[PDB]
């Protein structure tokens, strides 16, 4: 996941 | 094509949603990838983002566009299940319900082309  | 839902089946991107959704509340999963055949954008490495769900459309535009180094002026669309949102105002968690994919994914694709070039 990219968690922004 | 090589898209996300290709990647990866169905049920396999459900329980990715549940089990993220256990784990961060008040985030909201989101697959933002390159409209297909756009050639004067770059990719990113990451497809699968959790944004946090006060963000407006409007606002994950101004993230995206920061990771991409996109110059402030050039054009760039980010659509909705591949169209236009009747406003860019809406939050994360207000599109929620309408715009999510049965997955659990709200599924995003950038464009550098307006609506009508």
């Amino acid at each position: 996941w990219e968690e922004l | 094509p090589g898209s996300f839902k290709e990647r990866r089946p169905f049920h396999e991107r459900q329980k990715d949603v549940e089990e993220i959704r256990s784990q961060q509340p008040n985030k909201v999963p989101v697959i933002i990838e390159r409209f297909d055949g756009e050639r004067s954008l770059p990719l990113m490495d990451r497809c699968k983002f959790l944004v946090p769900e006060h963000i407006t459309v409007a606002e994950l535009m101004s993230i995206v566009r920061r990771r991409l180094q996109l110059h402030p002026q050039q054009a760039f669309f980010l659509l909705v299940n591949e169209r236009s949102m009747v406003s860019n105002s809406m939050s994360m968690s207000n599109l929620y319900s309408q715009e999510r994919d049965p997955d659990g994914f709200v599924y995003m694709v950038y464009t550098s082309q307006p609506a009508f070039g």
